[PDB]
């Protein structure tokens, strides 16, 4: 399964037409899903996929990234300040953003700074995607190997189709959470572990539905 | 009027002779030439995009009818408690629950995880059966199967069958700009489009759309 | 080799490669050096083409030219909306009388009590009822709309994007071949700078409430506390 025209599919057991002819299973995470046709040219497939799969690896950073100040609040330090939406404001403290918690190891004051040393970092480390440079030189724009592997866990091309489907599969799941993240943050306005929370405090009324009503316009 | 063919209705008239697209002829139902964003160049995309268009067409047929039945049978008889549609998924929150008719012996429905569930169970195997498949036909017109969706048969002639397809596609049109009205209109008053069209046949030169045009400046 | 005033460009009659940073394979790109593989489509004989499409939405050739005719017009539309949103705020600060100069508040202006004064006079356009202005509106628009796609009174076989008759080059800037293909570029730059600012103008608007021209006071006066981050915490959901 997982690739060739007999693999896992994205209705499953309802899936021998609906899948597009052009989607071939060579790419990973091929379930046949182009249901509006978007990657019908094959430039388009492309530039989607390089799309899908850097939106993927910045998802599930961003998930990380996301939970771990709220697992930590349950481990127990208390950073500037744990909630993932209200974490910007951590630099618009009077103490600053400390990292951890800790007063002595960044203390972050301006933010204007860190979005000019942000932006000269990444703008650098985002175009030396397209066109190689100290890292890599022409390799595959999606799977460069060779200088972020220092492991190389890329050696076996059936374990690396294996690994670039449990990525591409995690990413998908990745995205999802944290398209879950946004929309629960605006309608609840509580961290997603803290969600969690209410969701095993009382599994019945802790749902959506609590808060399916609060954006009508009512004149 | 032919529907079909070079010479059809176009949607700008004279002004649409110039701007009709190379890639749209006279072959698919309500083809009116309007491709200005470019956007069903390839064959594939645009019967992805004939599909997309007479899906969401038929279900905003049946949205508009789910919209203002409800508050124009209100307004005839049968009260209710929430009779506006953008607030009808409010009651199963009530104290008495929805009902389909009003009427306290019909249903009583007071939970929204089951028919949530029930819902998503079924649809699941129906909107697969639509996509492919199905018990009712597998290797049809996969936009129009006919067959054990029609008792009556209308599709008998394809001369009938292409001018009920053409003008299935423009009362789905309709329906959808209209349902997009419903939309944006319940945002900017809070109040039902049947209730906006007694306000407007009230006073239609100061309770139009414009008193609402004030209404989502920004502050501060 | 080259002197001194050839390198400052004194002589406007040898420059022959001034179409050369903006057309061909030898052009400069989005990511300037950072941008290796051009898309294969975008060869560069079009005005604009610094080969973005990152997204991919411009592979095929009816789509690309679609989206060419959609960046033009959406360009010249927001040329003239952020040239027609600052003036106002630019005459009321020079002391002409408008009584609602920022751009997002202006189209309540015709709920007054004097109707829409346009300069401030009413000796000026005093328009009163909407209805009528949308009215006129529509059909002034239908008409020009409709004859700018197959062409019209003011040039019918010309070019969908560049007519440049005797009514839309009446000053005559584009006779020349290289000239004109140099302000195509030209035109397109202005554009996309003038989208990108409309869209700020959409965003400011949106997050602070003041004028553009109140923002860029706000700004000078203090610019490393009135940023665009003192303004961050306006969507916190709470
Ligand atoms: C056999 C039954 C079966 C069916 C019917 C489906 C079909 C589906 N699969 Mg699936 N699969 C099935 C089995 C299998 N799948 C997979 C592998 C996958 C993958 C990898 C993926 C899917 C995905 C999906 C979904 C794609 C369609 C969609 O996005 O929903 C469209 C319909 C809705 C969204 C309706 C939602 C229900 C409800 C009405 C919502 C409530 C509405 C709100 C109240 C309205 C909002 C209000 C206002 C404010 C906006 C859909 C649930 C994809 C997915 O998860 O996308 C989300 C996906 O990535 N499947 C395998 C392994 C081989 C299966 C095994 O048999
Ligand atoms: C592209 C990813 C990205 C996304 C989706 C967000 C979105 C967010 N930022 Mg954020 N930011 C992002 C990257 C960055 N931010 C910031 C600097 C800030 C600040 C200072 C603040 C936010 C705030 C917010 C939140 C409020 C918006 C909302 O609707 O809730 C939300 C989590 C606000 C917040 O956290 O509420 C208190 C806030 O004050 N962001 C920087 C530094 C330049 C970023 C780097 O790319
Ligand atoms: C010759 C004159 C003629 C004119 C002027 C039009 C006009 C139009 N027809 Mg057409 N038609 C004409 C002839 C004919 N039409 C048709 C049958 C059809 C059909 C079936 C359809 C059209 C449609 C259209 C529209 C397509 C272009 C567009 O999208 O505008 C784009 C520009 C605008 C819409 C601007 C107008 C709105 C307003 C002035 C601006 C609103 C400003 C807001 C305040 C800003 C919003 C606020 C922000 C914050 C959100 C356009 C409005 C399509 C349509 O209805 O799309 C909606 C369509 O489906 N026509 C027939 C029968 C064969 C004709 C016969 O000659
Ligand atoms: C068919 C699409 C659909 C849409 C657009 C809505 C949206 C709405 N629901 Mg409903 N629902 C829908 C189906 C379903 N709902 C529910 C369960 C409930 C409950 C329990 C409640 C609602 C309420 C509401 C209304 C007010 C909430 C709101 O945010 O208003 C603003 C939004 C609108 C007015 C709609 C604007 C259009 C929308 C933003 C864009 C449509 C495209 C979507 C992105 C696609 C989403 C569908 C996906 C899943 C395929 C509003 C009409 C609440 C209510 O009525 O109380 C006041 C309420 O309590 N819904 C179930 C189960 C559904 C099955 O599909
Ligand atoms: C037997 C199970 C089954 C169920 C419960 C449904 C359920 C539905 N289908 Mg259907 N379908 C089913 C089999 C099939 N459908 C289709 C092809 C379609 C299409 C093209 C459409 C539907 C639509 C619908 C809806 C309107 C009812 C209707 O079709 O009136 C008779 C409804 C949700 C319509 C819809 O979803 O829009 C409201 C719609 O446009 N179905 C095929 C392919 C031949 C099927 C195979 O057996
Ligand atoms: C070699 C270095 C170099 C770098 C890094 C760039 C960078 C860029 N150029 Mg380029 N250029 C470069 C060389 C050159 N450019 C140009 C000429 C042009 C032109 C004409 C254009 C560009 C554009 C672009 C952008 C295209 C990608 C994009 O849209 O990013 C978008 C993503 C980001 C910028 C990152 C996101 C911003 C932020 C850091 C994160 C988010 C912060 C918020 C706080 C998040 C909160 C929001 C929440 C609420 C959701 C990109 C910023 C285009 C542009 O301006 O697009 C905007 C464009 O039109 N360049 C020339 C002349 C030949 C160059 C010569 O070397
Ligand atoms: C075709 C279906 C349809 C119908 C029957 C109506 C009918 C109505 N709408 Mg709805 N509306 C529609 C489509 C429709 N609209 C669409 C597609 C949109 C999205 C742009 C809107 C957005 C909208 C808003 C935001 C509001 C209304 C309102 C109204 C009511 C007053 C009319 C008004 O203010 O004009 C609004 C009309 C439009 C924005 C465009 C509708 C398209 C029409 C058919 C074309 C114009 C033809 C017209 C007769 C000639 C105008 C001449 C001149 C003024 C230009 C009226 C009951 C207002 C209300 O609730 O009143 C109390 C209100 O607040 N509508
Ligand atoms: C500054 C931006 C800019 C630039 C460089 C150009 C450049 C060009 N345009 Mg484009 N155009 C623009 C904005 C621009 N245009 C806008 C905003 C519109 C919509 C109003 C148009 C509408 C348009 C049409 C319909 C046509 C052109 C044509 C041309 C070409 C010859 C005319 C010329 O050289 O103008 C040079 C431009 C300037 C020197 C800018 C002067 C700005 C003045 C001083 C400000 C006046 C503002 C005014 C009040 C706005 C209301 C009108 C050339 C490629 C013609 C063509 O291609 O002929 C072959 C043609 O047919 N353009
Ligand atoms: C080959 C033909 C070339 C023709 C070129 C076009 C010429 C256009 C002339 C101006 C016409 C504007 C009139 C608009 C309708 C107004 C109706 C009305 O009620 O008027 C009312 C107005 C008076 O109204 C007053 O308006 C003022 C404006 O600030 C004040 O607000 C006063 O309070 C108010 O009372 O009457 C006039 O202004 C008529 C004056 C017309 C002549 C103005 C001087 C122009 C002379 C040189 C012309 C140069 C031509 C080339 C330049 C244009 C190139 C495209
Ligand atoms: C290139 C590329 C590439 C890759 O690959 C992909 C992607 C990314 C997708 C792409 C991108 C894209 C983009 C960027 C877009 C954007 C756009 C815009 C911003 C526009 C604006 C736009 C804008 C606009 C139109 C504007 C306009 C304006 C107007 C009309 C006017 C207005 C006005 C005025 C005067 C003032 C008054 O008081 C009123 C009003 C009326 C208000």
């Amino acid at each position: 399964e997982f690739y060739g025209p007999n693999r896992a599919k994205w209705l499953g057991p309802y899936s021998e037409n609906a899948t597009p002819a052009y989607l071939t299973g060579e790419f990973p995470g091929d379930y046949g899903w182009d249901t509006a046709g978007l990657s019908a040219d094959p430039e388009t497939f492309k530039r989607y996929r390089e799309l899908e799969l850097i939106h993927a690896r910045w998802a599930m950073l961003g998930a990380l990234g996301c939970i771990t100040p709220e697992l930590l609040a349950k481990s127990g330090t208390q950073f500037g300040e744990a909630v993932w939406f209200k974490a910007g404001a951590q630099i618009f403290s009077e103490g600053g953003l400390d990292y951890l918690g800790n007063p002595s190891l960044v203390h972050a004051q301006n933010i204007v700074a860190t979005l000019a040393v942000q932006v000269i970092l990444m703008g650098l480390v985002e175009g030396y995607r397209v066109n190689g440079g100290p890292a890599g030189e022409g390799l595959d724009p999606l799977y460069p190997g060779e200088s972020f592997d220092p492991l190389g866990l890329a050696d076996d091309p059936d374990t690396f189709a294996e690994l670039k489907v449990k990525e591409i599969k995690n990413g998908r799941l990745a995205m999802f959470s944290m398209f879950g993240f946004f929309v629960q943050a605006i309608v609840t306005g509580k961290g997603p572990i803290q969600n969690l929370d209410d969701h095993l405090s009382n599994p019945t009324v802790n749902n959506a539905f609590a808060f399916a009503t609060k954006f009508t316009p009512s004149a | 009027i032919e529907w079909y063919g070079p010479d059809r209705p176009k949607f700008l008239g004279p002004f649409s002779e110039g701007d009709t697209p190379a890639y749209l002829t006279g072959e698919f139902p309500g083809d009116y030439g309007w491709d200005t964003a470019g956007l069903s160049a390839d064959p594939e995309t645009f019967k992805r995009y004939r599909e997309l268009e007479l899906i969401h067409a038929r279900w905003a047929m049946l949205g508009a009818l789910g919209c203002i039945t409800p508050e124009l049978l209100a307004k005839n008889g049968i009260p209710f408690g929430e009779a506006v549609w953008f607030k009808a998924g409010a009651q199963i929150f009530a104290e008495g629950g929805l009902n389909y008719l009003g009427n306290e012996n019909l249903i009583h429905a007071q939970s929204i995880i089951a028919t949530l569930a029930f819902q998503v169970v079924v649809m699941g195997l129906a909107e697969a059966y639509r996509a492919n498949g199905g018990p009712l036909g597998e290797g049809l017109d996969p936009l129009h199967p006919g067959g054990a969706f029609d008792p009556l048969g209308l599709a008998d002639d394809p001369d009938t069958f292409a001018e009920l397809k053409v003008k299935e596609i423009k009362n789905g049109r309709l329906a959808m700009f209209s349902m997009f009205g419903f939309f944006v209109q319940a945002i900017v008053t809070g109040k039902g489009p049947i209730q906006n069209l007694d306000d407007h046949l009230a006073n239609p030169t100061a309770v139009n759309a414009f008193a609402y045009a004030t209404k989502f400046t920004p502050s501060a | 080799k080259k002197t001194i005033r050839e390198k400052a460009g004194w002589w406007s009659n040898g420059g022959n490669e001034k179409l050369s940073a903006f057309y061909g394979p030898d052009r400069g790109l989005w990511l300037g050096p950072l941008s290796g593989t051009t898309p294969a489509y975008l060869t560069g004989e079009f005005p604009g083409d610094y080969g973005w499409d990152s997204a991919g939405l411009s592979a095929d050739p009816e789509t690309f030219k679609r989206y060419r005719e959609l960046e033009l017009i959406h360009a010249r539309w927001a040329m003239l909306g952020a040239l027609g949103c600052i003036t106002p705020e630019l005459l009321a600060k020079n002391g002409t009388p408008i009584v609602e100069p920022v751009w997002f508040k202006a189209g309540a202006q015709i709920f007054a009590e004097g109707g829409l004064d346009y300069l401030g006079n009413p000796g000026l356009v005093h328009a009163q009822s909407i209805l009528a202005t949308l009215a006129v509106q529509v059909i002034l628009m239908g008409a020009i709309e409709g004859y700018r796609v197959n062409g019209g009174p003011a040039g019918e076989g010309l070019d969908k994007l560049h007519p440049g008759g005797q009514f839309f080059d009446p000053l005559g800037l584009a006779e020349d071949p290289d000239a004109f293909a140099e302000l195509k570029v030209k035109e397109i730059k202005n554009g996309r700078l003038a989208m990108f600012s409309m869209f700020g103008f959409f965003v400011q608007a949106i997050v602070t409430g003041k004028g553009p021209l109140a923002n860029l006071d706000e700004h000078l006066a203090s610019p490393f506390t009135s940023n665009a981050f003192t303004y961050a915490q306006k969507f916190t959901p709470q």
